[PDB]
């Protein structure tokens, strides 16, 4: 099991070294994305029959 | 159109494969199996005529398929599900286990571990209706070995005689009291019988039995 | 010769019948008997149609045809309380085209109630002589029963209201009913007769295939039980009215006016039975009463 | 020695919980409190597609929002009309036990897999108008839980063999494999630009793949029980994960966290599938309730069902324009709710 | 993929005779076919179909009820029961294939035919470019009117195009409007709305001169126009 172990290690080590985001800005850059195509969505607003293929 | 009305002419030819083809499936009887690496699920398959393996028999103008999934070696809680309302769960545990144990384990009896699959499916949500025919193997090789050593290795109580007769009987009353769904499913326990081949007679009589008091179930006649 | 011209009174003279004009104690008697009958009809098949309908679970064939039957003998309970509130001394404000009204709902009802029983009889031979597990059943062979049921039972009902009765025979025609004739009598009475042995038929031959089959390899004890108290119920409820029917009809001085008001009464109990009857045995739907 | 090692790993298990801490300045249900709710979602069942003998596992929408697929256990898998409602293919499988669909981008194909541990590819566009199977893409030894198209050659598979895969469809030999599930694998969802995808497995937890390298970037976890389906959000910078738990759950890839979960008292029965709406403001999941819930995926509030199912909803796809949402059930019928 | 068909050849006015096409090579139980005369020196005419299962037939005008038309798909051929025939039907009869379904090519695969030689509400398309001159490596745009709206509810314009090499059976370009057919190279293209249509080519070559045909399929019986040939 020494092997599995060692591969392991390597993993987190590699996972622990990567730049990380504020959820501060992230929260924002989420909240962006759904108002700036919020007004292409079929489901949130619903459209018409006369736009409406089914 | 003319071309949408020749498509809905697709759809009508679609249809009446996919009917024909529904109730040639149904006609046809759909049992899983189950078991030990060395129950004799092998022995049973033999006697009948990698992934899940089906095999496919008529006996008595009736058409058998059966699915042997032991070779699966995943999570049996994500993929059972898929055989919910198959006619019967095939369960084969060998006699000769009692003395035993897996090379891998430390303690436990081979025989306690098939109790164990046992019960996990006798008492699975997913099989509450579904009847079990319960096949005993190697009791040919258990008579032989229940001559020579005692049974109470595997089982610590047994008011019983070291007779073929007594020591059979006690195990598959003991494998049949597993079940909390007495009410509903029916153990159809057959010992393994070499000559007649009877096993698939047993199975055939089961299964008829098995549809025939299940249709007298949903039908409230019963 | 026919004669619609006179009124009740001059066919019941014309039989041996007698009108009654005056309230009795027999017919204080089996009004109070015959309306708590009528109320107990009414009442159980409503619980069972109630059941049988708010239930998703019990949307299947046989249980279709056992809110049939639970309908077949609502109706009956209707049927037999409005022929009360006509007996004893109101049979005399009847008129020859009502009377054949009271006759035809009660003719219909009862042959209604006796196809369901067939039919439900010929289902259960079906389903227990298929070879197969699921076989997704269709709500094709259960409707078109329903409807044969249904079919008959109206014209069965109707045929003496119409054509077949002694308004143009008033020799040739029964003594129970002074208008239907020997023929009809003799008609329903074989109808009822073939039916009964059909259902005797065909649960023999279910007992008899259950038997060899599983007794190849407790069933056999419940099996037997519901098939001796299905047909007994009809044999004990029905064995009367017919032989007296064929009596009326065959038998010179055979005095069959006197148990007449009784055996309806028993044949309208068999109606009373049967949602219970056809209930017991089901262990959820019976417990499905809360 | 094995604890030294293990004492070492416990602790990188720290620093990367230690920094997730530090980057938790704010819970989106915070920045998110002020936005608009949504409103009730009344969305009604436009069309539905009767013909499957047997219990629905998977759907795959077409690219061009238009055709589906759908595999049961009758061993059929049809390709779908979702405007006219007509059968366009019925494809017989040559193993009735279909667990996963997947409809090429293209179009040009399409693939199933099942306990057969085997991935089918069939070709729609054949010179001898049949679908005729293509490729056999047999290198798992556990039964295939999911499948997504890449290109018309690359097309990356997840087992029960606690593996996820990168096939060439051409020679039908893996180009890549990516291990390091403790459990079994049950649902991967592609990125928008298809350079990478997460995996869900039985492990309760969530792993980001790369395609071309094929190592895990980062794992998630957060769940109590398996992890069912998964989804991108649109814009390829979060995703979602239904567990047996009765929770969603929006983790972020860039902040490397959990975001949202989407539990309620009421639900207690395990989620089988997720999917998004176009602007990633509706999550839509198809619990074992027999019904499927659409949550407001900023302010996780329940905002809508769909309750069409008499049985439980396998699988939940939205279209890519995303004027429709389907639904397929083990009722055996796939509903197009509008 | 091949489709030949048998018979043809000379008969007296009067005698009724059979066409068989025997096809081989493709899933001949799941194709509607058709028939197609061309008459020796006039373009195509449309004159039968059978839908997938002999659910559906239909004929033109000038045969209705004078020829009948069956398909035997286990020995995967087809049949053309011709009743008295006249002057007038001394045509080669190609036979066609066609399979309908969302997105599906009709008209795609046209048989050799055979020549046949008797002894001796509808939609009109119009094209009146006949012979015109062209030459290679030149862009060359063809004109085609209806006289009814083939723009279907739904946005399919069921307009087709063909083209017919000398001495070769007609071959499918475009299967509607803005859609180019298999194995044809991406020069052709076609852009139209309503009545008038368009078939232009980028650069041609002496592989595709030939004579060019305009057909559509908004309603039976497929009027087909007049031909279009490129000069050379
Ligand atoms: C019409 C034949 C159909 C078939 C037989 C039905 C049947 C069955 C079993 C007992 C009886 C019958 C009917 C007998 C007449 C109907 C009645 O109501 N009689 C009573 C007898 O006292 C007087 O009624 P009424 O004269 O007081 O109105």
């Amino acid at each position: 099991s020494i092997a599995q172990a060692r591969k392991l290690v390597e993993q987190l080590k590699m996972e622990a070294n990567i730049d990380r985001i504020k959820v501060s800005k992230a929260a924002a850059d989420l909240m962006a994305y759904c108002e700036a195509h919020a007004k292409e969505d079929p489901l949130l607003t619903p459209v018409p029959a006369s736009e409406n293929p089914f | 159109s003319a071309e949408d009305k020749a498509a809905v002419e697709r759809s009508k030819m679609i249809d009446r494969n996919l009917r024909e083809d529904g109730e040639k499936a149904a006609r046809e009887v759909k049992l899983l199996l189950l078991g030990a690496g060395e129950s004799g699920k092998s022995t049973i398959v033999k006697q009948m005529k990698t992934g899940i393996v089906e095999t496919h028999f008529t006996f008595k103008d009736l058409h058998f398929k059966m699915f042997d999934v032991g070779g699966q070696r995943s999570e049996r809680k994500k993929w059972i599900h898929c055989f919910e309302g198959v006619t019967a769960i095939i369960f084969c545990v060998a006699l000769s286990d009692y003395d035993l144990v897996l090379a891998e384990d430390e303690e436990m009896n081979r025989m306690h571990e098939s109790m164990k699959l046992f019960d996990s499916i006798c008492n699975n949500k997913w099989f509450t209706d579904t009847s079990i025919i319960l096949f005993l193997n190697k009791k040919d090789l258990f008579e032989e070995k229940i001559k020579k050593s005692p049974l109470t290795i595997c089982y610590p109580e047994y008011a019983g005689s070291n007779t073929y007769e007594e020591a059979a009987a006690y195990i598959q009353c003991q494998f049949e009291d597993l079940n909390k769904r007495k009410d509903t499913k029916e153990i159809y326990t057959h010992f393994t019988c070499a000559t007649d081949t009877k096993n698939v007679q047993f199975v055939f009589d089961a299964v008829t039995d098995v549809i025939i008091k299940n249709n007298l179930k949903d039908c409230g006649l019963f | 010769q026919c004669f619609y011209n006179e009124s009740i009174a001059f066919f019941y003279n014309r039989s041996g019948k007698h009108l009654a004009t005056e309230w009795n104690t027999v017919s204080k008697l089996v009004m109070g008997l015959g309306i708590t009958v009528c109320i107990f009809i009414m009442l159980a098949n409503l619980l069972v149609m109630v059941a049988i309908y708010v239930n998703r679970r019990f949307h299947f064939p046989i249980y279709y045809l056992m809110a049939n039957l639970a309908a077949a003998d609502f109706f009956a309970g209707l049927a037999y309380f409005y022929l009360m509130f006509n007996t004893g001394p109101n049979t005399r404000r009847l008129t020859v085209s009502t009377w054949l009204l009271r006759q035809g709902l009660i003719d219909t009802s009862l042959t209604a109630s006796v196809a369901n029983l067939l039919a439900i009889a010929i289902e259960r031979h079906i389903t227990v002589f298929r070879m197969q597990l699921h076989t997704r059943m269709s709500n094709r062979r259960v409707v078109v029963v329903i409807v044969v049921i249904w079919t008959m039972a109206i014209v069965m009902g109707a045929i003496p209201s119409v054509g077949w009765n002694c308004i143009c025979d008033i020799e040739n025609c029964s003594n129970m009913a002074p208008l239907y004739s020997d023929s009809y009598l003799v008609f329903w009475a074989i109808f009822n007769l073939v039916t009964f042995v059909v259902m005797v038929v065909l649960y023999a031959h279910i007992f008899g295939y259950v038997r060899q089959r599983t007794m190849r390899m407790d069933t056999m004890m419940s099996l037997l039980k519901t098939v001796v108290i299905v047909l007994g119920a009809f044999i004990i409820c029905w064995t009367p009215g017919l032989v007296l029917l064929l009596l009326d009809v065959c038998c010179p001085q055979c005095d069959v006016l006197a148990y007449e008001k009784f055996f309806l009464l028993l044949a309208e109990f068999n109606s009373a039975m049967n949602p219970i009857i056809y209930s017991y045995r089901d262990k959820e739907m019976s417990a499905t009463f809360r | 020695e094995l604890d030294q090692l293990r004492q070492e790993a416990e602790q990188l298990k720290n620093q990367i919980r230690d920094a997730r801490k530090a980057c938790a300045d704010a819970t989106l249900s915070q920045i998110t409190n002020n936005i608009d709710p949504v409103g009730r979602i009344q969305m009604r069942t436009r069309r539905t597609l009767r013909g499957h003998l047997a219990k629905i596992y998977a759907m795959h929408w077409g690219t061009d929002s238009r055709l589906l697929v759908s595999a049961s256990q009758d061993g059929k898998l049809i390709i779908w009309d979702s405007y006219t409602t007509n059968k366009v293919h019925a494809i017989p499988l040559r193993s009735s036990w279909v667990m996963t669909c997947a409809y090429a981008p293209s179009g040009n194909y399409v693939a199933c897999g099942g306990l057969d541990n085997i991935c089918s590819i069939y070709n729609l566009k054949t010179r001898e108008g049949n679908v005729r199977v293509s490729r056999e893409l047999a290198g798992h030894t556990g039964y295939l839980s999911c499948c997504r198209f890449l290109d018309d050659n690359q097309i990356v598979t997840s087992s029960g063999d606690t593996t996820c895969a990168l096939w060439d469809i051409e020679t039908g030999q893996q180009t890549t494999t990516f291990t390091g599930h403790t459990g079994d694998v049950m649902s991967l969802s592609l990125a928008p630009d298809t350079r990478l995808f997460v995996s869900g497995a039985c492990d309760a937890s969530a792993k980001l793949w790369d395609v071309r390298e094929g190592m895990c970037r980062q794992t998630f976890t957060g769940h109590e029980s398996d992890i069912n389906a998964i989804c991108f959000f649109p814009n390829g910078n979060a995703f979602a994960t239904g567990s047996d738990d009765a929770t969603c759950r929006l983790f972020d890839l860039r902040a490397d966290q959990e975001l949202m979960t989407y539990s309620h008292d009421n639900i207690i029965c395990g989620i089988t599938s997720v999917s998004f709406s176009k602007s990633g403001r509706l999550l839509l999941a198809g619990y074992d309730d027999f019904n499927c819930n659409v949550w407001d995926a900023l302010k996780a509030d329940r905002a809508g069902v769909l309750a069409g199912h008499d049985n439980r909803v396998s699988c939940l796809g939205v279209t890519d324009d995303g004027m429709a949402v389907a639904t397929g059930s083990w009722d055996s019928f796939l509903k197009i709710w509008n | 993929v091949q489709l030949v068909e048998s018979g043809g050849g000379l008969v007296q006015p009067g005698g009724s005779r059979k066409l068989s096409c025997s096809a081989s090579g493709f899933a001949f139980s799941s194709f509607g076919m058709h028939w197609v005369r061309q008459a020796p020196e006039k373009g195509l005419e449309w004159v039968a179909y059978i839908s997938s299962g002999s659910g559906t037939i239909y004929y033109a005008d000038t045969v209705k009820g004078r020829f009948t038309i069956s398909r035997d798909d286990p020995k995967n051929t087809l049949f053309l029961q011709m009743t008295s025939l006249r002057s007038e039907d001394t045509a080669m009869y190609y036979c066609v294939r066609s399979i309908y379904y969302y997105g599906s090519s009709p008209f795609d695969f046209w048989g050799q035919g055979t020549t046949l030689t008797v002894s001796s509400s509808d939609i009109v398309m119009t094209q009146a470019t006949s012979s015109v001159p062209v030459t290679p490596g030149e862009s060359v745009s063809i004109s085609c009117r209806s006289s009814k709206s083939l723009l279907h509810s739904n946005g399919n314009t069921y307009l087709y195009w063909f083209l017919q090499r000398p001495g070769q059976s007609p071959q499918l370009l475009i299967y509607r409007m803005s859609n180019l057919a298999s194995g044809v190279p991406d020069r052709f293209s076609g852009s139209g709305s309503g009545t008038a249509f368009t078939l232009t080519i980028s650069r041609l070559e002496a592989e595709d001169v030939g004579v060019y045909y305009c057909m559509q399929h908004l309603e039976y019986p497929l009027t087909f126009g007049a031909g279009t040939k490129l000069e050379l």
